[PDB]
């Protein structure tokens, strides 16, 4: 895709899907996407990609329940923006979410 | 949800600065968490973009017809002007464009202060010079403060309809010059320390206080309850030949004159048999009026004229 | 245009005129403009100093 | 080339107030919030090239 | 001596000959249109009552401060992406930068107007070409130029330039519009000089 | 009317015909077609039917 | 003087194009002074999630305060996902203090929102958001611990789950700020628990911001 960001964009999404073991609200499990930004503005959980949430991944056939991943709130905020669709979800944004 | 939150410090303290009531910093103690910065944020924000002050924006110089030319005994040119006279803080609790009239001379550091300004518009900084002049002649700037908000740019205002020698001065209408912000906290509450060091024109204390009043303005709309058919002239349809001569002799002129009157007008002069008795009340009709249905001689000013 | 409102705060209040993007220096090595920026800050801070 | 070092501009910086980093904290404009991380704000020579 | 803008006065010298050249005054060079279709203006930097020494620079140039070169203006830069206004090599703008007045030039068009004897009669600088509204005429003088600091917008005229020449075609409709108005086709074509579409706006000089 | 009219110039003919040459279409060539285009030329001069066309010439 | 009259203001506020339920809703400003769009916005947006009138749950069956393991044996899904769901469970408590809300589910069946034990003058508005299916299953024992607070608080006895639920009626809110021509159209859509309408959410959120914006002087 030709249409894929070149400097601004990907350097947003690499500081959003940098994730560090150390940072403020460490597993702090979250219920949906909007706890993940509901809990920023209060100081409590940083965006340092490190911390548990609720998010539908969508992998099999059919609809997927919202399943706990594991996951961080860095990439889960990318993670949204991704359609829901088999072989798609957050299993892409585990990655650093560089250009390529 | 409303009024139960931690309130603000009743009469918070406004520690007043070094700058003559233009740096006086706000200082609020008792204030919410994540609500410090929303609040000071939103007063620096929305106060810088809304604050009706007035400036300068049509300069009126005698010795000069355009913004590029340079004065007679001035040291700095009309465009330098324009760059000091732009930034010439003046309030004037009034609505209407003014007319500040500048005429000094002598030494040549003319100061703003020595302005021949009216008993409403108070000039600001006496101690800002416009130009410099070198011991000659001298220069009868004539201004236009207006009322404004913010910054509007030069060809807005100037350019509508001026006479030809009036200055295209793009005025800044924004009374403070730069807006501080701290959060500090102090059950854990934060202390907001607003700083805006504003001009002459308003004082820091009323400026924030401003900025407020219009948050609480724009908020309160948020909250729910927490037919020239008788304009024409008489000949201006040209119904025929015998009928615009009538209506012409009748003493009237536009269309409701013909119009209030079906047959009663006709028997009247001559020239207004059984002939013609109908056809001019069914033009009139298709056209959109009809036999009546309106004052008597309701629209015979000039008011409504078009 | 950004409003003077719009624009990032400074610690003193004062909003900044222009705010560049910090991804032209690592694609074309021109690193002494961040190297010319900051003696620029220090001669602003110096000359707000003195002037205050 | 015989201008100012690293070193040189970081005593430039410490001398005139500026934080040693060389950047400098900045509140966002737009939504407002203090950045978490160090922002340079300097004053760049910037120009008005013919080119409009 | 003396500094007015236009010109500067400097006494001969703390030793000067008798009659070589006495006093020099510096006849300062207003906003005169420079090569690239921009602004030459010069200020007087001295001061009334200041010694100056030989081999100075006495008043600025164009984009110059203090006899030192100025391309520009030195203007607060936060070298972040804000909101991705700056994406690419863009640069973001705050309106400070343009409210303060510290980045705006002059950009002098200075366009040309030629008045050349056609073969088909005499051309014309009159007021101007009929068949034009009087909002366009307004700023003209007698002569037909624009008056000496009167904002012109794009497209307005500028110096009404009468043109005679031929019959043109006489079309049917156009024929049997003028007989109806009443009004005859006039012989002169419209070909007074307009600004081309800008923010040019005022005039400085109109040299004829 | 109007045809005698549109021959005095022609919208569709571009054989422009003189006051005589369009007379002699309609009736005996004399004062008459004239008469009948100046009637029409001063009809069609009211705020009405001229209305688009006072814009028009310029 | 009126420095607050003399700008543009949207009249008409009542534009709500997202209408499914009583829980999302797209409010718009077609007019706008040019700035105040994004400032109103923030300010609503920082004000909505910030300290409100909520309601949480804060409470767990005994014996699971870890997480580890579920309850007694797992009905459908970890008791972290149960947390997680009864986290946004949409309450609104009109008397102050840390009432408590027992559930009880026997049978195979998802327990939902109506078969809550709480009569501590709370109503719950979702019904239908948690399923805890269980064949014969009744170990559910699950008594909560909603308290009326302000805003998101993180979690500050034995087996008692420190849960970080917030106490805010909204959610997610977003806005957004477009020029309707420089004039800014402020249409953020806010999303509530439940227990409030977003039409009335940013009202209660305007109305906080002015009450706690009295840092004025000399007003009538």
């Amino acid at each position: 895709p030709i249409i894929v960001p070149s400097q601004d964009i990907v350097l947003g999404l690499y500081y959003l899907s940098v994730a560090r073991d150390g940072e403020p609200g460490e597993g702090k499990i979250f219920a949906d996407l909007g706890e993940i930004e509901a809990a920023m503005d209060a100081g409590v959980v940083s965006l340092h990609a490190k911390i548990k949430a609720r998010h539908t991944e969508m992998t099999p056939e059919g609809v997927l329940l919202r399943k706990v991943i594991d996951t961080t709130p860095g990439r889960m905020k990318i993670a949204a923006l991704l359609p829901h669709h088999p072989q798609i979800g957050h299993r892409l944004i585990e990655k650093a979410l560089t250009k390529k | 949800r409303n009024w139960n939150e931690l309130i603000r410090p009743e009469k918070p303290q406004i520690e007043t600065g070094a700058d003559a009531t233009r740096k006086a910093r706000i200082v609020a103690e008792p204030l919410e968490r994540g609500f410090g910065v929303t609040l000071g944020n939103a007063l620096r924000r929305v106060l810088l973009s809304s604050l009706q002050g007035a400036a300068v924006t049509a300069i009126q110089i005698d010795g000069v017809v355009h913004e590029f030319s340079s004065l007679e005994g001035v040291r700095e040119d009309v465009v330098d002007i324009v760059l000091n006279i732009k930034q010439l803080a003046v309030r004037m609790h009034a609505e209407g464009p003014k007319r500040m009239t500048l005429r000094a001379t002598g030494p040549g550091p003319v100061t703003a202060g020595q302005i021949e300004t009216p008993a409403d518009i108070e000039i600001l900084n006496p101690d800002h010079v416009l130009c410099t002049l070198d011991d000659g002649a001298s220069v009868r700037m004539e201004f236009t403060v207006n009322n404004g908000k913010g910054y509007v740019p030069a060809d807005r205002n100037r350019p509508e309809d001026a006479p030809i020698g009036l200055i295209a001065v793009d005025a800044l209408y924004s009374p403070v010059k730069r807006v501080a912000y701290r959060v500090e906290p102090t059950l854990d509450y934060d202390k907001l320390i607003l700083e805006v060091e504003t001009n002459g024109a308003v004082t820091p204390v009323d400026a924030v206080a401003y900025a407020a009043r219009i948050l609480q303005d724009q908020l309160q709309i948020f909250i729910t309850f927490e037919n020239p058919a008788l304009l024409k002239k008489v000949d201006e349809l040209e119904l025929s030949v015998r009928s615009a001569n009538c209506l012409k002799n009748d003493n009237i002129v536009y269309i409701g004159d013909l119009i209030q009157k079906t047959e009663a007008e006709m028997l009247r002069t001559p020239n207004f048999g059984r002939k013609s008795l109908n056809e001019i009340k069914e033009v009139l009709a298709g056209m959109g009026l009809h036999l009546g249905m309106d004052v008597p001689n309701w629209p015979p000013e000039n008011i409504e004229d078009l | 245009i950004l409003p003077i409102e719009d624009m990032p705060f400074l610690a003193d209040g004062t909003h900044v005129d222009v705010v560049l993007n910090p991804l032209g220096v690592p694609s074309r090595m021109n690193v002494g403009q961040i190297f010319e920026t900051h003696l620029g800050w220090a001669c602003a801070n110096l000359g707000k100093q003195i002037t205050n | 080339f015989d201008g100012a070092r690293m070193d040189d501009i970081e005593g430039h910086l410490e001398m005139a107030g500026v934080n040693k980093s060389g950047q400098s904290i900045l509140f966002d404009g737009l939504t407002g919030e203090q950045f978490k991380r160090p922002v340079t704000v300097g004053y760049i020579y910037m120009l008005k090239l013919h080119h409009l | 001596e003396q500094i007015d803008g236009t010109r500067i006065v400097i006494r001969a010298t703390e030793e000067t000959d008798p009659a070589r050249s006495g006093v020099d005054i510096y006849r300062m060079s207003k906003f005169q249109r420079s090569n690239q279709s921009t602004c030459i203006n010069q200020r007087p930097l001295v001061k009334v009552g200041d010694r100056i020494v030989a081999g100075d620079i006495i008043a600025d140039g164009p984009s110059t401060e203090l006899g030192e070169l100025a391309l520009g203006r030195n203007a607060l830069v936060a070298f972040m992406p804000w909101n991705g206004y700056n994406f690419e090599d863009s640069i973001l703008i705050s309106e400070r930068i343009v409210r303060d007045d510290v980045f705006t030039s002059i950009h002098i068009e200075e366009f040309e107007v030629m008045a050349r004897d056609t073969k088909l009669g005499p051309e014309e600088i009159t007021r101007d070409i009929p068949n034009v509204g009087e909002e366009a005429l307004r700023n003209l003088d007698e002569a037909g130029i624009v008056a000496i600091g009167a904002e012109v917008q794009p497209g307005d005229i500028l110096v009404g330039k009468v043109t005679p020449k031929g019959e043109s075609p006489m079309t049917p409709e156009e024929k049997l519009l003028r007989a109806i108005f009443g009004e005859k086709a006039s012989d002169v074509r419209d070909t007074s000089l307009r600004l081309p579409p800008g923010v040019a706006g005022t005039i400085v000089d109109v040299r004829v | 009317e109007e045809r005698v009219l549109r021959m005095r110039f022609g919208i569709g003919m571009n054989t422009d015909h003189t006051l005589e040459e369009v007379g002699q279409q309609f009736s005996v060539t004399r004062e008459r077609i004239r008469q009948i285009e100046a009637k029409a030329l001063r009809k069609l001069k009211h705020p009405s039917r001229s209305r688009k066309l006072r814009s028009f010439l310029d």
